[PDB]
């Protein structure tokens, strides 16, 4: 695998994958995972292993999760939050019975700090 | 006994403490010690030193507390020390700024206009920039009154932890601002903490590690958003085009038609390439003919400009901007 | 002729350095009122001083008021969230702080469907163009 | 018919190259040699006490001025500017070994980070014939031509160069050898003294 | 051609003709593992991405000069000159004189209505720029054509007013890259 105009090139993209959830990246892209994560904390840093594809403007290194030797990837935990909270009412058409459906899902902000070809 | 008299007591004591900065009480400062773990300043760093860094010039209270009628009150700070206060340090602070972000700068984009580098030095390390990055730290101001904190009774510890300058109390009440000099503005004061830290670590670690400073300043203030391309406005590209065509050893620029569509229509698309040669320098896109020759230009100015190259490459000197 | 267009950076906390968002918790109870019971237990009882040494870049300020008992944080960004937590056993109320300690302090937000990534950075392909694709239409 | 103007200035009309090419001194910028001005200027500034290593096109650059040629020859600016910024800063550091923070805001150390104690220097050193610029009237003193300045940028320049290619710490411990030491005499750091000495005296 | 990686384009597995904003065929689309060229589908205007930039721009020690990727797509041969000087087409000429100019000169200042930038670039076989950049015209003249500039922008209507600003905001735009 000749990655030399990867290794090159000023701009580089990522397309790695959380969970089969692909998320595609700069360094100083902020991702916002759409999950509570458990086994990092805050502050945490998260080296990348299932990166799909690796992207210049012109050419990509893209397959099965290539080599992590080939790259380097680091996201830090930059803090666990939530979405708005919102209730959604669920009711039948002729019952006064309406049942409230509350909702208040759990939000990690990533953000990349490094995204190199190694 | 009298009340007076114990609050008096009780100002000179914060006075000797302002004065002293002594270790022991900076160290009991909760607000220092969260600071110190947040930004992971070095452990040769003292507690004492980082009181001092958020300690402003503050020698003689001035003329204008005499009329609070006139829109102003400092009744805030305490008079300091002469030669204890954040002053000296962040001089040095800035001057660390200026070399540093200017010659990091100057590796990333080695043409980049003077003006244009100039802008770019300012955006990383402005005041306003500087002061914003202290709030985000949590350098925050004495704004309460010296009788307030006696009543309360609060210890010493959490003033030193504190900003400290000739802070204007009622300084936009019934909206109305008195315009002062540099010396009672806020964000100057947190621009002057932020340079003094940084001055401080300087000190702490120069002898040990070097280059400790810098990689900071590199965490801190290099790590920040600018996109280099949108700090430029040319005039007429054109001939600067033409000009640094000359002075390199490139034929003459001359720009052309490659795809064109909707020409008689409200929005046509022009798309005209700046040949030098065979070559094409600047490509350009435009509802006119006109239009779409200038950003072709613009393109190709931009592209010599901020050319950033490699690290492998040895260095890139520029031979100055082009003198049109 | 070339000018500059006065303009400032903008900082992304992760990437050089992490400063952590959570900078100040305030603790309040009362000494007086049911409501405050658990609270009063999670600051007697231990935890308290667990969690400071755990997290030495947050400051722990430990207040009395009459009304409900409170656990207001402090951000780097500047917003304040209160959570107030009458009623609530050690537990929960330790939960709470944890909760507030995991937040960045920005405000709460819908997100539609797949709106994950937040860039500054232009696109490195470019933007889409009908004169410049691969394929022609027709 | 290709004339090219070789006179005084008639306002628009193009001129030859050799009327414009020349400084001061009177010496073509093609016509420039190793030997007899960028080996002396490294000799002057003791390049190869200190480990550095300049090329000569840089050295050149670093000489010539902006008002020279209409900044069509490589010209100092850029490496001027991040020299100052260098030169301020290791000035700073030289004033805190001489850990002290109150000699800073002072007479003494703006005097070592001036103007015209880097032109005086650059005069004590004999640069002056080699560097490449424009008078604005020939037939004056030198101050009213600007002459101090483009001397201070020389001097900067020079710095900043070495700061390009030599790296940081090789350019500090050259600032803190040739310029900012007693035992040379024509330093920096003594020149400034004499300023002060002067300005005491007047 | 210094690489040789086999080219593909942005496939997704629908009809891209019917479905190109579909992201989920995109992302269903997999390719085998390895190292490919995906020429960009843009125009190179506002990009400092150092794939875009030409070659002669790029620093003689620059490794990526000799790689393939600022591609000459276009060629000069086939696009048609736009909006260029007839000093471009056929050469600059720097023929006239010191004589020549200062009669030039003496004549624009007599009668700048009579003797124009056009007639004497007609006369003397030059550009009107260089005439211009030659000769200023008596300062009353100059102040004459102010202000009748002035009279016909006054003769405007509020909307029309408002369109050259429009205008004048969009040109300033095009400057900025």
């Amino acid at each position: 695998t000749d990655t030399t105009p990867l290794k090159l090139s000023n701009e580089l993209y990522a397309i790695f994958k959380i969970h089969n959830r692909p998320y595609l990246v700069t360094e100083g892209d902020r991702v916002i995972l759409p999950f509570k994560l458990k086994q990092a904390e805050v502050g945490d840093i998260l080296n990348m292993t299932d990166v799909t594809t690796l992207g210049s403007r012109n050419y990509k290194l893209v397959g099965h999760p290539i080599n992590t030797s080939l790259y380097t990837l680091k996201a830090t935990v930059v803090g666990k939050t939530k979405r708005a909270f919102q209730t959604r009412e669920v009711t039948k058409r002729r019952n006064r019975r309406v049942r409230h459906a509350k909702s208040k899902g759990d939000l990690t902000i990533l953000r990349i700090s490094e995204l190199s070809m190694n | 006994e009298s009340e007076l008299a114990k609050y008096k007591e009780y100002y000179q004591g914060l006075k000797s403490t302002v004065n002293e900065i002594p270790e022991s009480v900076a160290s009991k400062s909760p607000s220092l010690r969260t600071l110190h773990k947040r930004l992971q300043l070095p452990n040769e760093l003292t507690y004492s030193t980082l009181s001092r860094c958020l300690t402003c010039p503050s020698a003689k209270l001035p003329d204008k507390i005499n009329n609070p009628t006139k829109g102003a009150a400092f009744v805030n700070t305490v008079p300091t020390n002469k030669y204890l206060d954040n002053h000296g340090l962040n001089i040095m602070g800035k001057n660390l700024l200026s070399y540093h972000v200017t010659k990091s700068i100057i590796q990333k984009y080695p043409r980049l206009p003077t003006v244009v580098l100039n802008a770019a030095v300012n955006a990383y390390i402005s005041e306003a920039v500087l002061a914003h990055i202290a709030k985000y730290w949590g350098i925050e101001v004495e704004t309460t009154s010296v009788l307030s904190r006696y009543l309360k009774m609060e210890p010493f510890e959490f003033t030193l932890g504190r900003l400290k300058f000739f802070n204007n109390s009622l300084n936009s009440k019934d909206g109305i601002e008195l315009i002062t000099g540099k010396n009672f503005s806020e964000t100057s004061a947190l621009a002057m903490s932020v340079r003094s830290i940084i001055a401080a670590i300087w000190a702490v670690t120069e002898q040990k590690d070097s280059q400790a400073v810098y990689r900071f300043i590199d965490d801190h203030i290099m790590s920040r958003k600018l996109d280099i391309t949108k700090m430029f406005q040319f005039e007429q590209p054109t001939r600067e085009l033409a000009m640094l065509c000359r002075r390199e050893g490139l034929e003459k620029p001359v720009s052309k038609l490659v795809a064109e569509s909707g020409r008689l229509s409200k929005s046509p698309v022009f798309i005209v390439h700046v040949f030098s040669g065979e070559e094409t320098l600047g490509e350009g896109y435009g509802s006119s003919l006109k239009e779409a020759k200038a950003r072709a230009a613009t393109d190709a100015l931009m592209k010599w400009y901020c050319y950033e190259p490699l690290a492998q490459q040895e260095p890139v000197i520029d031979p100055g901007t082009v003198v049109v | 002729v070339v000018k500059a267009i006065a303009r400032n950076s903008i900082g992304r906390n992760g990437v050089g350095a992490f400063v952590f968002p959570c900078r100040k918790i305030t603790l309040q109870f009362c000494n007086w009122g049911g409501s405050s019971e658990g609270m009063r237990k999670f600051l007697t009882s231990k935890r308290l001083d667990k969690w400071g040494q755990e997290f030495p870049w947050i400051q722990f300020e430990v207040m009395r008021k009459s009304g409900h008992p409170l656990l207001r944080a402090e951000y780097t960004n500047g917003r304040e969230k209160v959570i107030c937590v009458r009623n609530l056993n050690i537990d929960n109320v330790e939960n709470k702080l944890k909760l507030l300690k995991d937040s960045d302090g920005d405000i709460l937000r819908r997100r539609t469907k797949n709106d994950n990534v937040e860039s500054l950075n232009s696109s490195v392909r470019g933007i889409w163009s009908p004169l410049h694709a691969a394929k022609r239409h027709r | 018919v290709i004339y090219l103007h070789k006179g005084p200035r008639i306002n628009g009309l193009r001129r030859d190259p050799e009327s414009y090419l020349r400084n001061p001194s009177g010496v073509l910028f093609t016509e420039v040699n190793a030997k007899e001005c960028q080996d002396k200027v490294r000799s002057i500034l003791q390049l190869p006490k200190y480990g550095i290593n300049l090329s000569n096109e840089l050295i050149l650059q670093c000489l010539t001025h902006k008002s020279f040629a209409h900044g069509s020859k490589p010209y100092n600016e850029k490496l001027n500017l991040l020299g100052a910024q260098f030169l301020k800063l290791q000035t700073c550091i030289h004033s805190l070994k001489n850990l002290q923070f109150s000699n800073l805001g002072t007479k003494f150390a703006k005097e070592l980070t001036s103007k015209n104690t880097a032109c005086t220097f650059v005069k004590l050193h004999n640069l002056d014939p080699f560097i490449f610029w424009k008078m604005r009237d020939p037939i004056k003193d030198g101050h009213i031509n600007g002459e101090t300045t483009i001397f201070a940028s020389v001097l900067n320049a020079f710095i900043g160069a070495i700061l390009s290619t030599n790296g940081s710490e090789k350019a500090a411990k050259f600032i803190q050898g040739s310029l900012l030491d007693k035992e040379d005499l024509h330093s920096l750091v003594n020149i400034a003294n004499e300023n002060v000495a002067s300005a005491k005296a007047k | 051609k210094q690489f040789g990686f086999p080219k593909t384009q942005v496939t997704t597995i629908y009809n891209k003709t019917k479905s190109a904003s579909n992201y989920k065929g995109y992302l269903k689309h997999r390719d085998a593992p390895g190292m490919y060229y995906q020429p960009s589908e843009s125009i190179a205007t506002g990009s400092v991405n150092s794939e875009t930039i030409p070659r002669s721009f790029m620093a003689a020690s620059d490794p990526r000069r000799g790689l393939d990727m600022p591609v000459q797509s276009t060629k000069a041969k086939q696009c048609p000159n736009v909006l260029v000087g007839k000093s471009t087409v056929n050469g600059k000429t720097y023929h006239l004189g010191p004589q020549e100019i200062d009669e030039i000169r003496k004549l624009r200042l007599d009668n700048p209505q009579k003797y124009t930038r056009k007639f004497l670039a007609a006369k003397y076989g030059i550009s009107p720029l260089f005439v211009s950049m030659v000769s200023k015209p008596s300062e009353q003249h100059v102040q004459i054509m102010e202000s009748r500039l002035q009279e016909i922008q006054s003769r405007w209507k509020e909307k029309r007013r408002i369109a050259r600003e429009d205008r004048k905001r969009r040109k300033l735009l095009w400057y900025q890259a």
